[PDB]
């Protein structure tokens, strides 16, 4: 003589079952000064989430030789002026990023 | 003779932990 | 800039959108509330979440996405579960009586009085939107108010906005299994209505993928919701190009420049691998020709249909995640190279590769393994007349006798339009086998 | 909210509305009294289909008691939980039917309907999205058989669109309690083919039998028949009142099992039914719930589906189960028995899913049938009216209240034309 | 009753090292397997929140020793009368072999 | 390149299998969870050989298990150095062959190959450039002594040109476990024979009298014989995944070791070994190390290499040593033992010398034997055949399979044959 009662939704994603009496309480101090609407995206922000710092290729570094790059593309007459660009690029940033604080959870973000 | 021999025999022990076999420096 | 319109119409179109929108917000890091947990600033010169979230300003987000269905029931638990904060009130469109799998119900007495809420809602969502790439409709054929308000939803359509483009996935009845025993009659008109008015059709019927699941998962008791990951998957392998950069960025246009040699031949069936569990994936290859190669394996097609019995037309295939052109390259080649896999004669070049960086994700508690390389492929080909044949049969075995008619006769709809569906299916046939020959 | 009305009549339909109202009572866990003590929140989202709301914190259900005499109605309000049913829903007359079909339909009927008629009325506009009726009573007696099936004539009258289900318990000669049972048994079936949209006939022999070979009890009584009916009666509405994963309503049903217009006549049953010595020693699997499923001895009616072969057919799932085995299932009974399915139709078994068990069982399952073997009842109740009739026994009673011998002969030929024109496809081939 | 309560200090005072807290036995708790999550009975988020309301309104910084650990133990030993029952909940919460 | 894949049938072939991949995973640095800790680049140098890589950076054997029964399966899969396998290559039947050569080469093999022989083909295909197979099976057990014979029948009608390597344990006499030995005995050998490029043959008795007298152990187990028999396996491989000053590989080997192509039996053997008690009173020297190797104790086989005379004999040293020292040891045991040695071809010894000697120590041997005593098994065999088929005992069970007398009798003409034309060269003089 039991009821079961979980329902597949409930079983695949989650049941709530939650907002005891403080909580309620809590979340509407979040609105004494919150308006609803918007501005708008001010433009030349509006982009594909970019994650390579380099142009036509991915920027792969790691120890095996195969995928570093650098040690590929080492036939090269000289030493090509774009990947001690880019690592200099990321560890400016990494700076930059200290100074002002942000840890976006990835480098790339900023 | 069954109620005596077979029946009564076990307890409810002998039951509790069941356990069978499982699958130089010298130098 | 870039964004989708996603129709979720149906018990199965709306059982598919909740999975493919969980696959969203956890993609882009979208809490189930809709707020995003900081830490996604710095000036953000970038809106990945552009294609299917729009932002209200201050924090959360709210998805490009309209839900119908006659019947209260899974609308209202939707609306009860944790996603209840997420999607707008007043986007869940819902009836007051279920169709009760009735064409003539579905398109000519209780749809009316809803099409015309849904496109006020569609034209509202679509205004502030401002480069609209086409539209992405779920909805299931074999049953009344998914083929009902489909068809008339395309219809009106067409004719709203014309020449955007719109891509159907939907879910034909399976050659045996299936549910409902007069499925065959919608699902022959709902193919009618669907042939002028969709521009792109993917097959998804349940047998092939309980297979896919049975032989890759090694699972026994498969349930709708794991088609519904396999399927969320396939989308997000389809659209990630409009939202992440790659070698070879492949927009929705070109599908309707690439896929389809003639207006009439739209019709197409999907693959995905690779399709692993979490114990045996680390004792595998996974490169980039193994999973080529079990794409084009015959038995790992999403839809119940051998392509060993027709040609091919044409093959797009989306790779994500570390992939290379030149083994890319070299794989194709080598399927071109073995002879088991035929060509039409006139195409000789057949392929289209796209190329993301993204890795695939992958979501708590599921069945999929975590993995670095992933293929999506999208082929045309002229077996796919079987499936149309078998369901002319059904049909006309039971048409013979008129059964189940008077359902049909008895809420308006005239007699003559399961004979026009008949000769246009079968024109639709001819079409095929004419174009199957050689020259 | 596609909620459905309850009218119930005469001695066998009181006693199945009463058990099932308690059923229906225990399951959405309410107590004699009328107020909510469950635990869950799905007991109370979907509590407006088969109950209406009053003022105070009590739920009320929506039935109608109906009568020529007060003693049944005297005794289930005497009974437990009969402080549910509203006092204003309570008709009853004065003199009684006695078994007479035309003292029931024609004089104390007509006379009486008005009221009963008045209620019906009163319920269908105050519930707001009326989905349709469902009517318990018998054949064999006068009182139901005669102002039922005429109350059933007046609404089917008055709403041409909602949706009509019937569980009439039709006499089985085996088990025989009255000497002019075919007779209105035959004026009910010509009447009831015209108007009611899905009719599910029961056998008290069959349920006896039932009881006596699984169940296995020496003495049953008429309760636990009527709980065996009242489980089958909750079983068919599960997927309108809980969360599924495909949810099928009355409507899809008639359109799903209904292939011609006069062939609405159905055979149901129950499952998993087990002794209660066995209880624990059984596996709750869809296998074993589908093979105790097809079963010919698990039917709630007498007529033996084995000699015909079914149309179609609907399964109504219930619990937490696997589509993949549920249908793996249905195709592998559909094909090893390709014998007793009519060959013209392809996949013609209907699969639907509830999430939610009953109390104390895991997962359970409701077949209803339409099946080419149900002739023989009507076969069987037309040759005894037939014996009768020749020698005009017991027919001043009947024409003694303005019926006419004209009338018995168009039932009799109306119910072998059902007769003819239901069992013709048994051998028909496209 | 009690050598299988102060065996399950020991596997868990192990894997926190030297000291315990209220937070440590938080993260070290198995909310996955339970004995009732396996049948559905419920989610896995009632049982954490019962737990850590059940657990009082001690903070989560402070230090409990064996004494406490055995007196809290003590109630659900005590409200629970089948000792199976009982048995399975500390094997599967605190990964008894 | 040069890689050498490995499979395994029946239980003591499971069993070989698994020690040996204990062995060689521990010799190679690779933890039972496929993660590489070693502490040498030689370690390294030539995994390729016995290991795929993965995704992830592990290492996976590329072995490949058969059976007819999942017991001794589950086992190995449980035990240590069980995670390395791949889950794929696991095949295995559900019934077994009870022993029986025609239930396990007509019955049940013939429907269960596809599979494995479809996985061998993919490890073949996988890999760069194929070296060899080397399969390990007992000649005893029904489904072993059938399945792996028809494998090779199978594997060396694909791949020709292929080096095929069996390391078999034989029946012995004294320490006999099956009845109806001899039968599937005879049989595999008259297989065998046609096809296997080479044979390397095992006696338990033998292993025994090792175990006890060299090793002196009082309780000895088939861990410590599969850790004996492993030891001599991977001594062949050595030079082939090690640098050396004379380098040596499997087909060197071969054309070095067969003058006949039908004269490929061998007995193998290792040293040093030596007890605890009497461990620090031995000096390691090339002189101890081969009168150890050419000792008739140390032989892993019951047959006496006194009773015929050694037609080829190699001896792989490893270990950092002088080559004129082992040149001039192999010329002076030559000399010595002139009238044990076939007189028509000079210098009948081959050595090779590899610089990495096993963990644990300075030096080791591992020495592969051609001589003609081993005609006596085969005479011994062949007597309890003969014996137990004048009486055609237990012959309806290989009799109601497939099969019949006149393949009896032809594969008891084929040993015969194999046993007269192999004695012939004993006395055959120049
Ligand atoms: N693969 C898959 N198929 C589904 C799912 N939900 C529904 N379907 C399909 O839908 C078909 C029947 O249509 P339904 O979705 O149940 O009902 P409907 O389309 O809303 O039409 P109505 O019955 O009038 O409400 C079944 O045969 C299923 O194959 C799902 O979640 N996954
Ligand atoms: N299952 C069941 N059947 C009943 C019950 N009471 C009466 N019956 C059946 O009803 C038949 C008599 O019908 P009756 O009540 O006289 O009809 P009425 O006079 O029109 O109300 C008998 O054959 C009984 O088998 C009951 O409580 N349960
Ligand atoms: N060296 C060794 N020999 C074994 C082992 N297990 C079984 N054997 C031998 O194998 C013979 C029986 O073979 P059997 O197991 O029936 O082979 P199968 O039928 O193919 O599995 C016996 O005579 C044993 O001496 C083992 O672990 N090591
Ligand atoms: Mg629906």
């Amino acid at each position: 003589e039991k009821f079961f009662g979980m329902t597949t939704y409930q079983q695949s994603f989650s049941r709530p079952l939650k907002e005891t009496a403080h909580q309620i309480i809590a979340q509407s101090e979040k609105k004494i000064n919150h308006f609803a609407g918007t501005n708008e995206r001010p433009v030349h922000q509006q982009s594909t989430k970019m994650t390579s710092v380099l142009t036509a290729e991915k920027y792969k570094n790691e120890q095996e030789p195969k995928d570093n790059t650098s040690i590929q593309r080492s036939w090269l007459p000289y030493k090509d002026k774009a990947l001690q660009v880019a690592e200099n690029n990321l560890i400016k940033n990494q700076t930059l990023n200290q100074t002002k604080g942000f840890t976006p959870f990835n480098p790339l973000i900023t | 003779v069954y109620k005596v021999d077979v029946s009564n025999a076990v307890q409810p022990k002998d039951y509790q932990n069941h356990t069978h076999v499982k699958k130089p420096n010298n130098e | 800039m870039r964004e989708v319109i996603s129709i979720h119409v149906g018990q199965g179109g709306i059982q598919v959108g909740n999975a493919c929108w969980e696959l969203f917000c956890l993609e882009h890091g979208i809490q189930p509330d809709g707020q995003m947990p900081s830490d996604r600033t710095i000036g953000g010169g970038d809106d990945a979440f552009n294609t299917f979230f729009s932002e209200t300003g201050a924090g959360k987000h709210v998805p490009r996405a309209v839900f119908l269905d006659l019947e209260p029931t899974v609308i209202d638990e939707v609306r009860t579960g944790t996603y209840r904060q997420l999607f707008h009130p007043e986007q869940l469109i819902s009836g007051k009586e279920d169709a009760a799998n009735n064409f003539a119900r579905g398109h000519y007495t209780i749809g009316k009085e809803i099409v015309d809420l849904c496109l006020d809602r569609i034209r509202k969502l679509a205004d502030n939107c401002t480069g609209l790439q086409g539209f992405l409709v779920f909805n299931s054929v074999g049953g009344g108010t998914g083929s009902g308000l489909g068809s008339l939803l395309l219809e009106r359509l067409s004719v709203d906005y014309g020449k955007k483009s719109k891509l159907g996935f939907t879910i034909y009845p399976s050659p045996q299994v299936s549910t409902a025993v007069v499925e065959p009659y919608n699902s022959i008109l709902s193919t009618h209505s669907l042939l002028e008015h969709t521009d792109v059709a993917v097959m998804l019927d349940n047998e092939a993928i309980y297979d896919i699941c049975r032989r890759n998962l090694d699972i026994e008791r498969p349930t709708y919701t794991n088609l519904n990951r396999l399927i969320a998957q396939v989308i997000s392998s389809l659209t990630a190009s409009l939202r992440f950069d790659g070698a070879l960025n492949v927009d929705i246009t070109e599908f309707q420049t690439n896929l389809v040699p003639y207006p009439r031949i739209h019709f197409m069936l999907s693959s995905y691998a690779p399709i692993i569990s979490a114990e045996k994936a680390y004792h595998e290859q996974l490169s980039v020709a193994e999973i080529t190669n079990s794409a084009f394996e015959p038995a790992n097609m999403m839809a119940k249909c051998d392509p060993r019995h027709g040609k091919y037309m044409a093959c797009s295939m989306m790779y994500r995640g570390d992939v290379v052109p030149k083994d890319v390259n070299a794989s194709i080649a080598t399927i071109k190279t073995k002879r088991t896999i035929q060509f039409v004669d006139w195409c000789p070049t057949g392929f289209k590769v796209g190329i993301n960086y993204q890795p695939p994700t992958v979501v708590p508690g599921g069945d999929l393994a975590k993995v670095m390389r992933a293929v999506c492929m999208i082929s045309n080909s002229t077996a796919i007349a079987e499936v149309f044949s078998r369901l002319d049969h059904k049909f006309d075995l039971m048409y013979a006798k008129r059964a189940f008619v008077h359902w049909y006769v008895g809420e308006g709809m005239e007699e003559g339009e399961f004979s026009e569906a008949r000769e246009d299916l079968a024109a639709l046939e001819k079409d095929y086998e004419e174009v199957g020959i050689e020259t | 909210m596609r909620e459905i009305v309850h009218i119930q009549g005469g001695q066998c339909g009181n006693q199945i509305g009463a058990k099932f109202w308690e059923v229906i009572s225990d399951e959405h866990g309410i107590d004699p009294t009328g107020t909510y003590h469950g635990d869950s929140d799905l007991q109370l989202e979907r509590i407006n289909v088969y109950y209406n709301e009053a003022t105070g914190g009590r739920y009320v259900p929506r039935a109608i008691l109906m009568d020529l005499e007060p003693g049944t109605m005297d005794s289930v309000r005497a009974g437990p939980f009969g402080q549910l049913f509203r006092p204003d829903n309570f008709v009853f007359g004065q003199t009684g039917a006695g078994n007479n079909w035309a003292k029931g339909h024609y004089t104390e009927g007509a006379e009486l309907i008005d009221s009963v008629l008045d209620v019906v009325r009163k319920e269908a506009e105050g519930c707001d999205c009326l989905q349709g009726f469902q009517i318990t009573h018998s054949l064999g007696g006068g009182t139901g058989s005669g102002m039922g099936t005429l109350l059933i004539s007046k609404v089917r009258e008055e709403y041409p669109d909602r949706i009509m289900e019937t569980f009439s318990v039709v006499p089985s000669p085996k088990v025989s309690d009255t000497v002019v049972e075919p007779y209105n048994a035959t004026l009910s079936v010509h009447q009831l083919v015209e108007n009611a949209d899905e009719c599910m006939v029961i056998d008290n022999e069959a349920l006896y039998d039932i009881c006596f070979r699984t169940l296995k009890l020496t003495t049953p009584t008429y309760g636990d028949l009527n709980h065996l009916v009242s489980a089958a009666m909750s079983g068919v509405t599960c997927c309108l009142r809980f969360p599924g994963q495909l949810n099928s309503d009355l409507r899809k049903l008639a359109v799903n099992l209904i292939p011609f217009p006069r062939l609405h006549f159905f055979m149901i049953g129950f499952a998993p039914l087990t002794s209660r010595g066995s209880q624990q020693y059984r596996a709750l699997t869809v296998p074993e719930l589908t093979q105790q499923m097809f079963d010919a001895k698990n039917m709630m009616c007498a007529a033996d589906p084995r000699h015909g072969r079914y149309l179609t057919a609907s399964a109504l799932f219930r619990g937490r189960m696997s589509t993949k085995e549920v249908d793996e299932q249905m195709l592998n009974v559909q094909n090893k028995n390709s014998s007793y399915f009519v060959e013209w139709i392809p996949n013609n078994i209907k699969s639907s899913i509830c999430d939610i068990p009953p109390k104390g069982l895991k997962m359970a399952v409701t077949f209803v049938g339409n099946s080419t073997a149900i002739q023989e009842m009507f076969k069987r109740v037309a040759e005894q009216f037939t014996a009768m009739f020749r020698r005009k026994a017991f027919l001043h009673w009947y024409t003694g209240e303005g019926m006419d011998e004209m009338e018995f002969t168009e039932a009799e030929s109306n119910m072998n034309d059902l007769v003819s024109e239901y069992q013709q496809y048994q051998d028909a081939t496209a | 009753r009690r050598n299988l309560i102060n065996l399950a200090y020991d596997v868990l005072a192990e894997k926190l090292g030297q000291n315990v807290t209220l937070s440590g036995i938080f993260s070290a708790f198995n909310k996955i397997r339970h004995p009732d999550v396996v049948k559905k009975y419920g989610t896995d988020k009632e049982i954490f929140n019962n737990f850590v309301l059940s657990w009082g309104n001690l903070n989560p910084h402070i230090a409990i020793s064996r004494e406490q650990f055995e007196s809290y133990y003590h109630d659900f030993s005590a409200c629970v009368d089948k000792e199976d029952y009982f048995e399975v909940v500390l094997k599967n919460s605190w990964d008894i072999p």
